[PDB]
């Protein structure tokens, strides 16, 4: 979702939203400052982190050649979830 | 004959004697050239070999067959241009010793 | 035909037509691009690079790109020696600053020197 | 460095060929400035011609002086023909400023400059 | 009929594959050549821009864009 | 080996070595190097005082026709006493063979402009005059080709940079096109692509 | 093997010369040319009517330069810069930043559409198929500013269709 | 000017409608391609050889890829050789039909333009279906053809070859022994074969005027040694005969395409060397060495041994030459292009000495000048 | 001054100078050449228009990549003017139609337009608001044009008193109006002294006034050094031309005067070289058939 | 198809080309798109146990150039390449 800058407009997902005396605002006159209201971080919070019974597991991303190459992550520490570098979704183990 | 191939090519009535007197002028102008240069050696060898091919040729089509580099007035043009360079090769004296040195690492390529 | 020689430099600096500020003010630098230390290997050595001083790159006022007023910013002249570098620099016109070539000093090293009964080199973990 | 010559054996024919070039440029101005329909007096164009000759005072070698005469003769060919245009002749002029300074104070305020 | 008489030219309804939201109509034939298999009829005021006249490309949704540029064989 | 490696020739390599040795013997006056690479195309490398004699001898002498010309290029290399390299490239009609005729020169000493034996080289010589500066004595017309009229510099040099010293735009102040010092809109971010670890060990020059 | 043409003498038979004279007087094969013109006159044209009957295409067509994201997930790009390394006109401008969690992502992603030459080298080099050549071609702009794209423009351009791009990749993934 | 096919400034200093001199000024379309390839790498600068000659979209790609292979001592697999020869003849057909079409526009001849550009629209649909490009298909990586043809191509090539034989017979019906087109263009453009040698002419000029010379049947640089055809040679000058030469090269190109569909083996796409060609998707997503080779092959490019090579192909305009100079490096040092358009343009004044300006337009028409290729 | 407002690099073509210009008018003559010199300088120009977009497309190729920007307004509203002057470093006021339309008189354009825009300019906190005015705009009679511009001078001096009022004489250029009417012929004898001023020295004085402070408050004048008679100028313009919606306020203007005022500084005090009318008159005296 | 027989007779009457047969209207001769996907195999490699890169390393076999003469009674004078014999006339209809 979009936040509220003191300009009364839509901020960006990365912090480049304008100051109150930027004339780039006054070259945004009368047209859409377009923004993708879906943000990247807003989907990770709704991810069910799965529970695989092995120790060091695999990740492909739903079929080879549609996604990312085989990355292998570890489930040693129970204080930190195993985060993929490509997928951006975590993994856990149980025993 | 009639309806020859190339555009700038109109053969004469008696090709063999024209080609022979061309090659005798080749041997003559080569006779002006000194002996120890290899130019005389290789040109006199190749022209006496081609003339010795031609001396046993009664037919024009047979000479176009056996002599390689045909057909007829391409051979004549080859002869005329060889005569012109021989006349130029009296000049320029191109059998001198080697002209002076390169930088001697100029042709070392990968720099 | 054996014309006269003179003890002079060469003067193509008005034959090539480059503007005068880019003639005079561009203080060149001749240097050896040394070993990229995060890599290994000196294959990228042995080539004297003549390059030029850098100037400003400002924000493009629409995209934040680095728009420059520099023709002579991206040149790299690849040489093999130093005398020919000086000759080319005197030939085309500008001035220059010179780095040396700093080869690695070879040092005596041995695994039988890594181990010793009465010297204080002790890996203690291998 | 017993270099092959170009046109001249010393500076004498170099000066003779460049003064013949300047003679041709003096008698070359009025025809072109009447033909090409310019906005500039004949004397101003002739003064930029003699100014462009004044720019090259440090040129010494006979090869280089002859090569400048070759460039000038090629350009006089391309201007006695209408291969070139009004744009090129007005590009010899420097009228649309560009008033770019030289004072260190004005190289300092309008700065990031030597 | 004046709808299609001054829309462009056609009278060739008779295959009736279907329609889609924004109301737009899609007709696939096999009787003609390759190039007039699949044709489209644009509706009126699909987003309030009075699109009976001055019709635009890409007023179609993208699944019919893939279907209609002859990349597939089924709607 | 038997697939995926381009097979070399033997007898054609032998014949081109024999022919290069032949030319090198029968012209002692203008010969420095003859060489054959792996893909068997002959190379002759020449001092720049016998250019028209070598081209007349390589047009005729009847055991080398070589009637087709290519490219002339004086390929620019720094660091040398003689930068510029005239590269002729000749094809024969009766023979099916290829020779390269590379003579060398520096920035100012002209060569004899071999247009009088090959009429193809006229526009080639004018073009390489416009782009390099290898002046051509005994030549009818040296104009400028592939360049602007008011532009100069011989821009295929390694001194002239990628973008030019000139820029054109339009103004309505004087209703015409004017020139400016150049103003790029992007950096042209140059990519460092010089890999370590001895890309080809067979081409190691003796280290200084 | 050569087949050289235009070699004939004109046949001097009486029948041949009267047929050629009738050809000269009546302009006969000129009328044969008119017959060919009528034979194409009485065909039916293979045109398409433009907004209503669009021309065909190919599955590997390269248009819009969109971006994909993960199946129920976030941005597929990593900012690995291979697309700048292979983009020949250097239209790819990428300045990355890692995000607020730590995984490496972007800030400044720019495809200069005025400079793009539509090869597909960024389609080849992209190790996750993040950047994809789009299917359609309507840029068609009354301005210059609207040509140059940014990250949110390209992601809105990738949110206008996904199953389009997924269908084309599922058609094309075995070949490339 | 619309008869100036492309752009060609031409200062004709004439006597009135019957000339004195003409000078082709070219370089108006100058783009700096040699300097750009000096500041680029190989794979990144292959679209310059897409865009240089903008008619032979596959022939010059074949020329540059075979230049790199002849430099690099690598044989491609034979299936890629057959497909490359197939598309070489296909693009040869497109170039000959553009030559006939632009001569038709330069001479009048309004409708065969439209007929044969409907056929060339079918050609462009073939390029779309193969490479995904409209008119500039890269498609020929150095190291064999990448991203090969799907199922559904050879059927269309077969049926289009039958239809095209019918259409070239219909073009011979409409034009080709027409009365006044012939009386318009026979007696013009005669160049002596001695000077056709020594003006540097090549290809179709040396076809139509005299000499018998084909790079294909004299020099095997691809699978041309296994296919059989014949090539027309000129009677004596006479631009009409040059037109007949173009038409018979078209029909024999159709015969070569029929033979090539008869002799297509289903072996492999690319070479057996991952350090030359990038690997495919499954190896890219699974195996380590494929990803390392992918990554360094698309950052740096494969290293190339130093060499100053040249090769030339029989492009439909003539001896298309590419001259590479490669340091032991990943960027080639200096490359140059021998343009048959440049060579055929060199003899323009001598072709148009003693004629009128209408023949000057027809001599621009008799040689398919494009001037992207002439520019270097 | 905010960041990325600071000047950068050599001049022109992405030289982000210390001005952000907002120009009113500029669809006509003098404002278009002013935007021409601003795009030569390389700043961002906000310009509105109520006209057909042809002239604003015509001045599109002036600035750099996406620099200049266009909007809309009218002589009725306040919101669009405020939207124009939302974020403006410098702002100039050129306005005025030289004939009466059916809804805009000579009245109330110079009265109603500079009041609202200069008031919201002061209410936007801008610096160096510049407003044009004709020379000798007097309350004295026989000049509706000059008396309305004098009322405009009074209003601009009333609200935001330290605005730069600029008064040149008549302006000869490339698309001049009064010299076109001089050329617009086909018997009358009169006299009145007059001296004009050239357009590019005027606009160089404008940009020196807009980026050189110590200039505010006090009004400036820009007159060429000619100082001769109307009859000599008619002889001059017809000797160079080689010939043997209009009101009579035009003829009142060209028979008024050109008198000087020594209270205020001019060309040399502001520091731009004055060019006479000779070769620029040779430029602008075309259309003749075969003497060139 | 979809034409009357009278205009078909006129099309044959205009020229003997049989325009009904091949007509430049591709109807269903195009293969029906979206077939089941075909696999793309690998040729003379990817078998294990033998395929060394030490063997087929044609890239690393680029030889340095071999040289003859420099600055550093003979029955001879061969050609660079053998004189290729003159070609053959056409089988199917040359002129003549
Ligand atoms: N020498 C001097 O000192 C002189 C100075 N001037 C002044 O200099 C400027 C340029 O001179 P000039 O050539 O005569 O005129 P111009 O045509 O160049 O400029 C007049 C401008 O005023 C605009 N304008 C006028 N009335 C309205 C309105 N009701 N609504 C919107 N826009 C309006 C016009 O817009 P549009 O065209 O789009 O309708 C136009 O942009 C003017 O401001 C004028 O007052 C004029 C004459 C002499
Ligand atoms: S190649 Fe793909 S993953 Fe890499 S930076 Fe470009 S878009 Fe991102
Ligand atoms: S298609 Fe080509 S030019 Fe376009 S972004 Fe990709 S690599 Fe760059
Ligand atoms: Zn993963």
């Amino acid at each position: 979702g979009v936040r509220t800058s003191p300009t009364g407009e839509k901020v960006t997902h990365t912090g480049q939203v304008y100051d109150d005396e930027d004339y780039r605002r006054v070259r945004f006159v009368g047209r859409q400052k377009e923004v993708n209201e879906n943000f990247a971080i807003d989907l990770i919070a709704e991810q069910p982190v799965s529970q695989v019974g092995s120790r060091v597991i695999s990740c492909d991303g739903g079929g080879g050649a549609l996604g990312h190459p085989r990355v292998y992550i570890n489930l040693d520490k129970e204080t930190k979830t195993g985060t993929c570098g490509y997928c951006g979704l975590q993994f856990r183990q149980q025993h | 004959k009639k309806t020859t191939g190339l555009v700038g090519l109109a053969v004469c009535e008696t090709p063999h004697e024209r080609l022979k007197i061309l090659y005798t002028k080749i041997l003559d102008v080569l006779g002006h050239i000194p002996k120890n240069a290899a130019y005389r050696k290789y040109t006199e060898q190749i022209t006496n070999e081609k003339l010795s091919i031609v001396k046993a040729e009664p037919d024009v089509k047979k000479l176009e067959e056996q002599l390689q580099g045909g057909q007829i007035e391409e051979v004549i043009l080859q002869a005329e241009n060889e005569l012109s360079l021989a006349r130029k090769m009296i000049q320029w004296k191109p059998w001198e010793p080697l002209v002076e040195e390169p930088p001697a690492s100029q042709w070392k390529w990968p720099i | 035909t054996q014309l006269i020689t003179v003890d002079e430099k060469l003067d193509i600096t008005t034959l090539t037509g480059v503007p005068e500020e880019h003639i005079k003010t561009r203080k060149a630098r001749i240097f050896v691009p040394a070993r990229n230390n995060m890599q290994s290997g000196v294959n990228n050595t042995k080539k004297w690079k003549m390059e030029f001083d850098t100037r400003e790159r400002w924000e493009n006022p629409l995209m934040g790109w680095a728009s420059t007023a520099d023709p002579l910013s991206n040149l790299v002249l690849t040489f093999s020696t130093k005398e020919d570098a000086i000759a080319f620099a005197e030939k085309n016109g500008w001035s220059y600053d010179v780095e040396e070539r700093k080869v690695p000093k070879p040092k005596s090293k041995s695994y039988g020197a890594n181990f010793s009964w009465n010297k204080r080199t002790r890996v203690s973990t291998k | 460095t017993s270099v092959k010559p170009i046109f001249s054996r010393d500076m004498n024919e170099a000066k003779r060929r460049v003064r013949e070039l300047y003679r041709a440029w003096y008698r070359e101005v009025p025809n072109t400035v009447h033909l090409f329909q310019l906005d500039i007096s004949v004397k101003q164009g002739r003064d930029k011609v003699r100014e462009m000759f004044k720019k090259n005072a440090h040129v010494t070698d006979p090869r280089v002086v002859d090569l400048l005469v070759i460039k000038g003769k090629m350009e006089l060919e391309e201007t006695i023909n209408v291969w070139k245009q009004r744009t090129h002749v007005m590009r010899f002029f420097h009228e649309t400023e560009a008033p770019r300074p030289k004072d260190f104070l004005s190289k300092f305020y309008v700065g990031h400059d030597p | 009929y004046l709808r299609v008489l001054f829309r462009a030219n056609d009278v060739r309804v008779g295959t009736l594959v279907g329609e889609d939201k924004y109301g737009n109509k899609y007709y696939e034939d096999n009787k003609q050549f390759f190039g007039r298999h699949r044709w489209v009829i644009y509706t009126t005021e699909m987003n309030g821009k009075n699109t009976f006249w001055d019709v635009d490309g890409s007023m179609v949704p993208p699944e019919w864009h893939r279907w209609l540029h002859c990349m597939t064989d089924d709607p | 080996t038997r697939p995926t490696v381009r097979p070399r020739n033997d007898v054609a390599h032998k014949q081109l070595s024999a022919f290069g040795e032949y030319v090198a013997e029968i012209l002692p006056k203008y010969v420095q190097q003859v060489q054959v690479s792996c893909f068997s195309e002959l190379e002759i490398c020449i001092h720049p005082d016998g250019v028209i004699p070598v081209l007349t001898f390589l047009r005729d002498h009847s055991n080398a026709q070589f009637k087709s010309l290519a490219d002339l290029t004086a390929v620019d290399i720094p660091t040398r006493q003689n930068r510029f390299e005239i590269v002729y490239n000749l094809l024969s009609l009766r023979f099916n063979s290829r020779i390269r005729v590379k003579t060398y020169t520096d920035e100012l000493t002209p060569v004899e402009s071999s247009v009088s034996v090959y009429k193809a080289a006229n526009w080639y010589e004018r073009e390489i005059w416009d782009m390099f500066g290898v002046f051509f004595a005994n030549h009818p017309d040296l104009r400028r080709i592939l360049t602007d009229y008011g532009f100069e510099g011989h821009p295929f040099r390694k001194d002239f940079p990628l973008s030019g010293y000139v820029e054109l735009r339009y103004d309505d102040e004087v209703k015409r096109v004017v020139a400016e010092p150049v103003e790029l809109a992007q950096e042209f971010r140059k990519f460092d692509l010089n890999s370590p670890w001895e890309a080809f060990p067979a081409y190691r020059q003796p280290p200084e | 093997t050569y087949k050289y043409v235009n070699l004939r003498e004109p046949s001097m038979d009486m029948k041949s010369v009267t047929d050629r004279a009738a050809q000269t007087l009546l302009w006969t094969e000129l009328i044969r040319g008119l017959g060919m013109t009528l034979s194409y006159l009485f065909r039916e044209p293979a045109t398409i009517n433009y907004p209503f009957e669009k021309g065909p295409l190919s599955p590997r067509f390269r248009g819009e330069h969109a971006l994909r994201r993960y199946p129920s997930g976030e941005e597929r790009c990593i900012a690995c810069k291979l697309c700048e390394a292979v983009c020949p006109a250097q239209a790819i401008t990428i300045e990355a930043e890692p995000r607020a969690d730590g995984s490496r992502r972007t800030t400044r992603y720019d495809i200069d559409m005025t400079k793009c030459i539509y090869c597909g080298f960024c389609q080849e080099a992209c190790p996750v198929d993040a950047i994809v050549e789009g299917p359609n071609f309507e840029f068609s702009t009354e301005t210059h500013e609207e040509l140059l794209y940014n990250k949110e423009k390209l992601l809105n351009n990738g949110d206008k269709w996904e199953a389009e791009i997924a269908a084309n990749i599922q058609a094309d993934y075995l070949y490339r | 000017h619309p008869a100036a096919h492309g752009v060609l400034r031409l200062v004709m200093e004439l006597s009135g409608e019957m000339v004195r001199k003409c000078d082709p000024h070219i370089g108006l379309l100058h783009r700096g391609t040699e300097k750009l390839i000096e500041y680029k790498t190989y794979l990144q600068a292959l679209p310059y050889f897409d865009r240089l000659d903008y008619v032979s979209m596959m022939c010059n790609e074949q020329a540059y890829s075979l230049a790199v292979e002849k430099l690099l001592n690598i044989q491609p697999p034979p299936r890629a050789q057959w497909i490359r020869v197939l598309f070489g003849e296909i693009t040869r057909l497109l170039n000959h039909i553009m030559a006939v079409t632009t001569h038709a526009l330069d001479i009048g001849a309004m409708t065969p333009f439209f007929w044969m550009f409907e056929e060339r629209e079918k050609m462009f649909e073939f390029y779309e279906r193969v490479s995904g490009a409209r008119m500039h298909a890269a498609y020929v990586r150095p190291g064999g053809v990448h991203q090969d043809l799907p199922l559904g191509l050879m059927d269309d090539i077969y049926e289009f070859s039958k239809n095209f034989s019918l259409r070239i017979d219909e073009l011979e019906e409409m034009l080709t022994n027409n009365r006044i087109w012939r009386n318009r263009t026979v007696d013009i453009g005669v160049v002596t074969a001695e000077d056709a040698l020594n003006y540097g002419f090549s290809g179709v000029m040396l076809r139509g005027s005299g000499i018998q010379w084909d790079l294909r049947k004299t020099q095997p640089y691809d699978v041309y040694d296994q296919v059989e055809f014949d090539v027309p040679i000129g009677s004596r000058g006479d631009c009409y005969d040059r037109y007949l030469c173009r038409v018979e090269e078209m029909r024999q190109s159709i015969r070569i395409i029929s033979q090539c569909l008869n002799k297509m083996p289903p072996g492999e796409i690319k070479v057996d060397d991952a350090k030359v060609s990038p690997p495919k998707r499954a190896e890219m997503k699974t195996s380590m060495e494929s990803l390392i080779h992918h990554f360094k092959l698309y950052t740096e490019g494969y290293q190339v041994p130093p060499g100053a090579t040249y090769t030339a192909i029989e492009a439909p305009k003539g001896e298309f030459g590419v001259y590479l100079v490669s340091d032991g490096s990943s960027r080639p040092y200096r490359c140059k292009i021998k343009a048959p358009g440049f060579a055929h343009l060199a003899g323009l004044d001598k072709m148009s000495k003693g004629h009128m300006l209408a023949d000057v337009v027809a001599i621009i028409g008799t040689q398919d000048i494009v001037f992207g290729e002439v520019d270097r | 001054l905010h960041h990325a407002v600071i000047p950068h690099g050599k001049g022109g073509r992405s030289s982000v100078s210390g001005i952000v210009a907002t120009v009113f008018g500029a669809t006509g003559f003098l404002g278009r050449y002013l935007v021409n010199h601003l795009g030569r300088m390389g700043s961002q120009v906000i310009v509105p228009y109520r006209c057909e977009p042809y002239d604003t497309m015509h001045l599109r190729p002036m600035g750099d990549l996406g620099q200049i920007i266009f909007m809309d307004w009218n002589g009725r509203d306040k919101d669009s003017i405020r939207r124009a002057v939302e974020h403006s470093n410098v702002v100039i006021n050129l306005v005025g139609r030289e004939w009466e339309t059916k809804n805009f008189d000579f009245e109330d354009v110079f009265v109603k337009i500079p009041q609202a825009i200069a008031q919201v300019s002061k209410e936007a906190g801008v610096e160096k608001f510049i407003h044009i005015s004709h020379l000798n705009a007097d309350i004295k009679s026989s000049s509706k044009y000059l008396r309305n511009k004098a009322v405009g001078e009074k209003e601009v001096r009333e609200t935001f008193p330290e605005a730069t009022i600029i008064k040149p004489a008549d302006i000869f250029g490339r698309e001049d109006r009064f010299l076109n009417y001089f050329a617009n012929i086909r018997s009358l004898g009169k006299k009145t002294v007059k001296q004009p001023v050239y357009i590019v020295d005027v606009t160089k004085g404008i940009i020196n006034a807009i980026k050189d402070p110590d200039a505010r408050g006090k009004t400036f004048a820009f007159v060429g050094p000619n100082r001769y008679l109307l009859f000599d100028l008619v002889q001059y313009v017809f000797a160079v031309a080689h010939r043997p919606w209009t009101t009579r306020d035009k003829v009142e203007r060209i028979h008024t005067t050109d008198r000087t005022l020594p209270h205020l500084p001019g060309l040399e005090d502001l520091g731009v070289q004055a060019t006479p009318l000779e070769l620029k008159a040779i430029e602008v005296l075309r259309r003749h058939r075969t003497y060139r | 198809a979809s034409a009357t027989r009278l205009i078909q007779g006129l099309r044959n009457w205009a020229s003997g080309r049989d325009l009904q047969a091949k007509l430049q209207l591709r109807y269903q001769e195009i293969s029906k798109r979206t077939q089941p996907p075909p696999k793309l195999p690998v040729g003379p490699s990817h078998r294990l146990s033998n395929n060394y890169y030490c063997a087929r390393d044609g890239r690393r076999e680029a030889m340095p150039p071999s040289i003859v003469m420099s600055s550093q009674s003979e029955k001879k004078a061969v050609s660079p390449a053998p004189p290729i014999k003159r070609w053959e006339l056409s089988q199917d209809e040359p002129y003549l």
